[PDB]
């Protein structure tokens, strides 16, 4: 025996999908300290006496603290809260800080090159160790504390039986000196669980109920694990507690005086519907997703009014399949063109959805109301930067002409955005990655003038209804006018020209359906003929 | 070009026996008790 | 003794019912089932909104509902003191009786 | 529900009584939330201030069940003068993006 105990465990303890990080840290540290000393002397190298943990809130750092406190056979860990060493009386803060290391130094003095190791866990280390720049405050307690700790960790005297694990929620507010080599090295980041750690966490937090047979056979763990994405352990535990709470309250009745339905709630089981309701209206991930965008851009579904609608989707599928299985072309772009009010954004969104790329985003002008051009450039750059961290991606930039602020009087637009967009359409991603860019515009000629149409790789048309038969088919598939009304409508449109877009058709039908039954058809025909216009 | 600043003070653990009464302890130990 | 009519907070029904469901539900059911389920209790509530829709009335009446010790109030920033390292002591002096009872009785 | 957003425009010769027929239509609807955004409350404002004011007024309307908003004297919101011509572009872009922004679900 040197330090570790026979029962590695690591599954009963509670720690979940953190395996690679723990193995790597055990590789870097706790390795030179466990080996015949003779070989170490033969190479002649010292140990590492500093570890820093950081990550997004709710990942399991504090739990790791206690588990490490239990998962060792050393003397004992000393855990001290961050902002509890400051004291009012002069000189007491330094006394408190220096009081910690006495045992380790004394033992090293008694047994040099021998003895065990003492581990000190500094929770909320960012509270006391701030930048020593100004602090704009009388007295230098904050500076003195950091200087004293820095002198103790590394100084004229050499200590080799101490290890410090500093856990922080935001590394930005950490002094520069400690992160330098020789003070605190081997800094790890603890991220979110991906797919298997999520299932392990949900199993760890649900073992008890199944132990006592409290989970109905309807519930499936794998379904919940797949459904929930971009969650952190705290979120999973909260979801489980929320489903439990939904049932607990389901078995109770209290309007006037709190009353429990005993002998009616003696048998209690949790159903899948409880989990669905909790996931839908109780717990929402902090990272965020694009459910609202996807459900808002395709508002009234997609229908089949003729041959043209299928061709665009087929070409989009072909382009996606190309970007999947090629190595000579790591970047592909496509442009969607057409007259206004033809449903280009919806078709682009559908094409993007059809593919199952892990990362998808839509950058639309709706989020940049009132921004100057610099902010627009920064936002676009950030979107692309984040899109540059995956093996596959798809970014949809719709309504290009509204990004450049184009107005046909003079004309006038912004140059920085145009140049940034012209450069970001030709930068390949880091080796071994792919990307697909889709653009939506309504004025092809203007773009052709600025010399942007040749940066794109291909263009696909998006026509609108241009024949009476197509209009009749679309009206039938929408299901508003039927029987005699459709007969008269077909009679009026003698297979003549009808240059109307789908959105305008929806609006005209809705506007026509507001009067008494006798006049609906007449109003619809009048509006169609008046606005009907010409190609 | 302006920045108003606030200050925070600290008290001192005044000790009656940190000087001039260690001598009084000696005057109490080595003299009075002797 | 406690009835929703006596507290006179009419106007909010879904909010109060939801709050009662999510927080004051695990402390009503028999005490053995909850143990088996292996669930901790939720500790924390946050209320926000326009100026004067009834946020301090809810706090007061929830405080007066319970059959336990009286609430501890902290009016705004009333925990700031000049001496270095005294605000921390002031805040740390609130969770004092709770720790004592938790360590003494247990569950 | 197919069309949760509808816009209309009143046009005619000057000094004809248009700002006094939008008010009547807005009043007779008996909607819960009604607000008027006129340019006599923004004397001397720069472009950004006008954009922010319009954005705030429009955001106040997304937190109700159904509402009506009046934008009177457009030609003066985005400054215009026949010589040149000259005008503000930020205000025009803000309006042209705000006129096609459906509100949250079901409103
Ligand atoms: N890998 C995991 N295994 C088990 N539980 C986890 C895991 N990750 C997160 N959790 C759960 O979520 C919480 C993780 O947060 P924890 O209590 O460790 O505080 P923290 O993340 O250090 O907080 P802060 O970010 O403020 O420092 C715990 O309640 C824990 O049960
Ligand atoms: N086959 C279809 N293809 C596209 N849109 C359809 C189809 N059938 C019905 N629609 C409806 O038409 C809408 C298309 O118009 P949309 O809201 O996408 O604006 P748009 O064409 O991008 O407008 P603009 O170019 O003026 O910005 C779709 O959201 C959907 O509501
Ligand atoms: N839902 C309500 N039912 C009854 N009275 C209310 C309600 N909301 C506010 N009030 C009245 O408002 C006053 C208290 O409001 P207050 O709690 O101060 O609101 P806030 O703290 O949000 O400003 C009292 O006169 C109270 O009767
Ligand atoms: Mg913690
Ligand atoms: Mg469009
Ligand atoms: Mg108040
Ligand atoms: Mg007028």
């Amino acid at each position: 025996q040197s330090i570790i105990n026979p029962d590695w465990n690591f599954e009963k303890m509670g720690i979940g999908g953190l395996d690679k990080e723990f193995s790597d840290i055990f590789r870097r540290a706790f390795a030179s300290r466990v080996f015949p000393p003779e070989i170490v002397e033969q190479m002649g190298c010292k140990h590492v006496k500093g570890i820093l943990l950081y990550g997004p809130p709710g990942c399991g750092k504090t739990l790791l603290a206690r588990q490490i406190g239990k998962m060792l056979n050393a003397r004992e860990p000393k855990v001290v809260n961050g902002p509890e060493i400051l004291n009012k009386y002069v000189g007491e803060s330094e006394a408190n800080i220096r009081k910690l290391f006495a045992d380790a130094e004394e033992e090293q003095r008694r047994l040099g090159a021998n003895s065990g190791l003492h581990i000190i866990i500094f929770d909320e280390i960012d509270a006391i160790c701030k930048q020593r720049g100004s602090m704009a405050g009388s007295t230098g307690v904050h500076d003195t504390v950091v200087n004293q700790l820095l002198s103790k960790i590394d100084g004229v005297e050499q200590l080799n039986n101490i290890l410090v694990i500093g856990m922080t929620n935001r590394p930005d507010l950490i002094d520069e000196a400690l992160l330098r080599p020789g003070r605190l090295e081997v800094k790890m980041e603890i991220g979110l669980p991906d797919e298997k750690g999520r299932l392990q966490i949900l199993h760890i937090h649900t073992a008890r109920m199944r132990g006592h047979q409290l989970l109905s056979a309807d519930v499936d763990i794998k379904e919940l694990a797949v459904e929930t994405k971009n969650f952190s352990g705290a979120e999973l535990e909260g979801l489980v507690r929320a489903a439990q709470s939904t049932a607990m309250n389901r078995h109770i009745k209290a309007s006037t005086k709190v009353e429990v339905d005993m002998e009616k709630a003696e048998s209690l089981q949790v159903t899948r519907g409880d989990f669905l309701a909790s996931l839908e209206n109780d717990i929402k991930p902090a990272f965020g997703t694009n459910q609202e965008d996807y459900a808002s851009y395709i508002m009234n579904g997609i229908i089949k009014w003729g041959d043209p609608v299928t061709r665009v989707l087929d070409d989009g599928e072909l382009l996606v399949q190309q970007t999947k299985n090629s190595d000579r072309t790591p970047l592909v772009s496509v442009l969607l063109e057409g007259p206004p009010h033809s449903g280009k954004t919806a078709l682009a969104a559908k094409i993007a959805e059809e593919s199952n790329f892990p990362f998808i985003k839509i950058c639309s002008p709706d989020k940049m109301i009132g921004f100057s051009e610099t902010a627009k450039c920064q936002a676009m750059k950030k979107i692309f930067d984040d899109a540059y961290k995956s093996q596959l991606s798809c970014v949809v930039v719709d309504d290009i002409e509204r990004l450049l602020d184009y107005v046909p009087i003079g004309p006038r637009f912004s140059n920085l955005v145009l140049q940034a967009l012209l450069v970001l359409l030709k930068k390949a991603p880091p080796q071994g990655r792919k990307l697909l860019i889709i653009g939506t515009t309504s004025r092809k000629d203007v773009l052709q003038e600025m010399e942007m149409l040749n940066a794109f790789s291909t263009t696909i048309h998006v026509p609108n209804i241009a024949t009476g038969e197509q209009l009749l088919e679309a009206l039938e598939l929408l299901g508003n006018f039927k029987d005699k009304e459709r007969t008269t409508i077909a009679q009026q449109v003698k297979g003549k020209k009808v240059w109307i877009g789908i959105k305008k058709l929806l609006m005209l039908i809705e506007m026509s359906l507001q009067m008494d039954p006798e006049y609906r058809v007449r109003k619809f025909l009048a509006l169609l003929r008046e606005e009907g216009a010409s190609p | 070009i302006i920045m108003d600043s606030s200050i925070s003070k600290q008290a001192l653990s005044e000790i009656e026996t940190r000087h001039s009464e260690i001598i009084k302890l000696e005057n109490s130990i080595r003299e009075l008790h002797d």
